[PDB]
């Protein structure tokens, strides 16, 4: 989330997380968000 | 049904719902337009981090089946040993 030069959409830069815990909280306080939808998950179902 | 649901430059009337505070009850409904929350925000409008609950269902004469504008109306009974308000037809007999 907090990087500054984020590839563009020709190279879509995909990065792979593994290995700890996914707290949203930390994600959400970095963006004000424009675009927050989801497809296979619930946004409010996704620290349990 | 593609015939009532579809003309050409399309129809964008029907409506459906993505974002609700909670689950759905069983035979409750929920016609409301109130902007879903996305964390503390209390913004009331389109745009960022607040969405209008529900989107069009917009519907084409030229889609995949998957996509087509099908019909549903579901039926429910209610059957136990009780008295009855529908019926089917049989004619009655006499008391012996
Ligand atoms: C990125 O991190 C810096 C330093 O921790 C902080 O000042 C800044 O607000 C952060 N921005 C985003 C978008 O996370
Ligand atoms: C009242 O209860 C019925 C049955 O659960 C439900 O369908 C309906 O939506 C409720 N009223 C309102 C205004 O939501």
């Amino acid at each position: 989330f907090n990087a500054t030069r984020f590839a563009s959409v020709y190279a879509w830069n995909r990065t792979r997380i593994s290995n700890c815990v996914a707290d949203y909280s930390v994600l959400y306080n970095f963006a004000p968000f424009f675009a927050f939808k989801c497809y296979g998950v619930s946004p409010t179902k996704l620290n349990d | 049904s593609n015939k009532l649901d579809s003309k050409h430059s399309g129809n964008y009337d029907y409506w459906y719902r993505l974002f609700r505070k909670s689950k759905l009850k069983p035979f409750e409904r929920d016609i409301s337009t109130e902007i879903y929350q996305a964390g503390n925000k209390p913004c009331k409008g389109k745009g960022p981090n607040c969405y209008f609950p529900l989107q069009s269902y917009g519907f084409r004469p030229t889609y995949g089946v998957g996509h087509q504008p099908y019909r549903v109306v579901v039926l429910s009974f209610e059957l136990l040993h009780a008295p009855a308000t529908v019926c089917g037809p049989k004619k009655s007999t006499n008391l012996v």
